[PDB]
């Protein structure tokens, strides 16, 4: 019997979000070359299934707060942002023997254009085996 | 921070007072974690968690410096009901315009009463060979696809085939779906990883 161990781990900076902006604000935690990312690597020879759920932040609606006004954002599994990390809902992953499975996180903020505005929020990322 | 977690599928046998899970900060920075164990059931076609006094983690809080491997002790308060598999989740909470991430890691934990075991050791294999229900016994039906486990042990299925997640013991779980492919046979097959090696188990129609 081989006991499986797994290595897990291990900030979306949208820039300045004060005032107004006409295009989509983007940030990502998805690649080592982009700054770093979350990944899972297990020591076995069989694939290991696991799940990633992301909550809604400090206010459960995914908004950054000024600490003095909010700004809505969302987190996606996809660069094209077709695959939302819907709040608290599991997202399916699988490992490949001997290789790291990234947990990519792409953040976006819709264009403001009208209604001008530090902004912070914390997301709980739950990895379930 | 970066953590190595071993084992990822811990268990406590009937004759064992405690088990160990190892947490190692394999990163370059120190980390602070909170360790909790919640009871786990699948009543009402949903995963339910609740506070519990049967498995005690030690320590409940730990500062894990870079490189340091820590041993997490999971102790049974008392003996568990005969012939039954208790289900838990071990929760490791990593404590800390920008949105930051807070990591929570959840792994299953199973503990056994007299007469049943994990089947991951010779001792527990010889035990379950005397027990007709010391295994998952899955039935299926279509409403979405329902899986009812009538055995005393959980199933952990990676794929379902028309021809050759978790479903806890004495529990029914719903999956989204292949329905006409379902209504075209009587038995489907599931790849279960609850035991020592991946194996196909027979899933009969309800």
């Amino acid at each position: 019997h081989h006991s499986t161990g797994c290595t897990v781990g291990g900030t979306l900076n949208f820039g300045k979000t004060s005032g107004t902006w006409n295009n989509v604000l983007t940030a990502e935690v998805a690649s080592a070359a982009t700054g770093g990312n979350i990944s899972v690597t297990c020591d076995g020879t069989d694939p290991v299934d696991f799940t990633v759920a992301i909550d809604g932040g400090e206010r459960t609606d995914r908004t950054l707060k000024n600490t003095a006004d909010v700004v809505a954002y969302n987190v996606y599994r996809d660069a094209a942002r077709t695959n939302l990390y819907v709040v608290n809902q599991p997202q399916q992953f699988t490992t490949v023997s001997g290789q790291a499975t990234a947990v990519p996180i792409f953040g976006a903020i819709a264009p403001n254009t009208g209604t001008p505005k530090d902004y912070k929020d914390t997301l709980l990322v739950t990895v379930n085996f | 921070a970066t953590f190595l977690i071993w084992p990822i599928y811990p268990k406590i046998e009937a004759n064992e007072k405690a088990t160990a899970v190892w947490l190692q900060n394999t990163g370059k920075t120190d980390a602070m974690v909170q360790i909790r164990v919640f009871k786990w059931n699948q009543d009402g076609l949903k995963d339910n968690y609740s506070e519990q006094s049967e498995i005690i983690p030690s320590p409940p809080v730990a500062k894990i410096k870079a490189g340091e491997k820590h041993m997490l002790r999971l102790t049974k308060s008392v003996n568990l009901p005969d012939g039954k598999e208790q289900s838990y989740r071990l929760i490791v909470d990593e404590l800390p315009s920008k949105v930051s991430f807070q990591m929570r890691y959840s792994i299953p934990l199973f503990a056994y009463g007299k007469g049943i075991g994990s089947g991951l050791t010779e001792e527990s294999q010889k035990l379950n060979a005397k027990n007709a229900l010391a295994k998952p016994v899955l039935q299926w039906s279509v409403r979405e696809l329902y899986l009812k486990n009538n055995g005393q042990k959980f199933a952990r299925l990676s794929a379902l085939k028309t021809s050759k997640g978790y479903v806890l013991s004495n529990s029914t779980v719903k999956f989204a779906i292949t329905a006409h492919e379902l209504a075209k046979t009587s038995k489907i097959y599931g790849v279960d990883s609850s035991g020592i090696k991946q194996e196909l188990i027979e899933i009969t129609k309800m």
